[PDB]
């Protein structure tokens, strides 16, 4: 039943800035002492900055701190950077004669801030492969942008599209902090060969760039 | 030292996952141990901890299903949850967490998927660069890999040569029941007749894997 309470929920900030992350225990921490701070970057488990309240681990850049006094527990990062693109936890841990209790913080998911940057757009017409098993999937790429926010819209023989692609997107690049994102248009073979321009266009802002392909041209 | 968590991989609804913890590098009752979860996209959740000394305690949610125990002889400590459910889908993790000690160790986790659904291999297409290039000094190439089950797949190049610019997308979940995903790199346009392009793909729940020389179209 022990609780740590994590605020904010998310933070975006820009490189160099201070990043303050708060904990508060719903108890006495074991001893006031059993706090930890991890850091958890896409894909990858998380990984111990803080220990001991505010034990910086020797592996760890200096950069991040931590303190406590009272119930308040805090992470600092005193000069962000790209790499600290990631989503932090507090973990703390309870004792007693017949208790041995962890509560992890929800997390606060730290988003760069960074300038607009334009996608490269890239479109792949279907594998010969592909085709010859019954199903076409067709591909846009978007790569390196920032924001987050696109609009990618299908034209198919310069009919909108709707309900036949699906988007995934990257988390936020550690060195450069852009995001990469896919729409993939699946038609049926016997659908795709029934059409001849095959177009994605990518909005951001005032710019809308669309990149074609006729099918069967090389 | 060394965790690797060993089980998990695809379970059924109403079953049970057994995960084991395996110690190399030390002796697994040096230390104290937890179990901790994560759903895809959420936060972490403790499940519960052995001690050293032995004695195990459950988080409050995990009490009625879950068991913890360690095997000295083998090395390992261990969790068992029965009657699973969708919901316990998740990375599970062992691991010595360490907030007031200096001594933290991990495993790399391990999915385990709650599914009724059969094990399928993925397909892998080229996705082509253009031999003439359209996009300046940079191009794009890639592999799509089609409609397996359950996650992950797993995407290098070039046998890890290539990993520079390369961007592989989390899985979707498509209409079928089947994931899907692309692998893309950007590469020197002018490399294109000069290098080789080889995407390796893994899917070690399927024990399978497949090799794609990416050509110019």
């Amino acid at each position: 039943d022990i609780q740590m309470t994590q605020s904010p929920s998310s933070l975006s900030a820009s490189v160099g800035d201070r990043v303050t992350i708060t904990c508060r225990a719903s108890q006495s921490v074991w001893r006031n002492k059993n706090v930890a701070w991890y850091q958890q970057k896409p894909g990858k488990a998380p990984k111990r900055l803080i220990y001991a309240i505010a034990s910086l681990y020797s592996g760890v850049p200096s950069r991040f701190s931590g303190s406590g006094s009272g119930t308040d527990f805090t992470l600092t990062i005193s000069s962000l950077q790209p790499e600290d693109f990631a989503t932090y936890y507090c973990v703390g841990h309870y004792g007693s004669e017949n208790d041995a209790y962890y509560a992890f913080g929800q997390g606060t998911k730290v988003e760069i801030k960074r300038t607009v940057a334009a996608p490269s757009v890239f479109i792949f017409p279907p594998s010969d492969e592909q085709l010859k098993s019954g199903t076409a999937s067709v591909v846009c790429l978007l790569n390196n942008f920032y924001p987050r926010e696109a609009k990618v819209s299908w034209y198919v023989d310069n009919a909108l599209q709707s309900g036949n692609s699906q988007e995934s997107v990257t988390e936020q690049d550690s060195k450069d902090s852009t995001y990469s994102l896919s729409s993939t248009l699946t038609l049926s073979k016997a659908d795709y060969e029934k059409h001849k321009v095959y177009a994605c266009e990518v909005t951001q802002g005032t710019t809308s760039v669309t990149k074609s392909f006729n099918r069967g041209e090389c | 030292v060394q965790l690797v968590e060993s089980g998990g991989g695809l379970v059924q609804p109403g079953g049970s996952l057994r995960l084991s913890c395996t110690a190399s590098g030390f002796s697994i009752d040096s230390y104290g141990f937890s179990w901790v979860r994560q759903a895809p996209g959420k936060g972490l959740e403790h499940i519960g901890y052995l001690t050293a000394g032995g004695r195990a305690f459950y988080a409050s949610w995990a009490k009625s299903r879950s068991t913890i125990t360690r095997n000295t002889n083998e090395n390992t400590v261990t969790l068992k949850m029965n009657s699973l459910r969708a919901e316990d889908t998740a990375v599970y993790y062992c691991a010595k967490l360490g907030s007031g000690n200096p001594v933290a160790i991990w495993g790399q986790g391990t999915l385990v998927t709650v599914s009724s659904a059969s094990t399928k291999g993925p397909s892998v297409f080229p996705l082509a660069p253009s031999s003439k290039s359209t996009s300046g000094g940079t191009a794009a190439l890639g592999c799509l890999v089609k409609d397996y089950f359950p996650e992950p797949v797993t995407v290098s190049w070039n046998s890890g040569a290539l990993t520079s610019g390369v961007h592989t997308f989390p899985a979707v979940l498509q209409s079928s029941g089947l994931y899907s995903l692309s692998s893309v790199v950007t590469v020197p346009s002018s490399s294109l007749g000069t290098q080789t392009y080889i995407c390796n793909v893994n899917h070690k729940p399927s024990n399978t894997k497949v090799d794609k020389k990416v050509e110019p179209k």
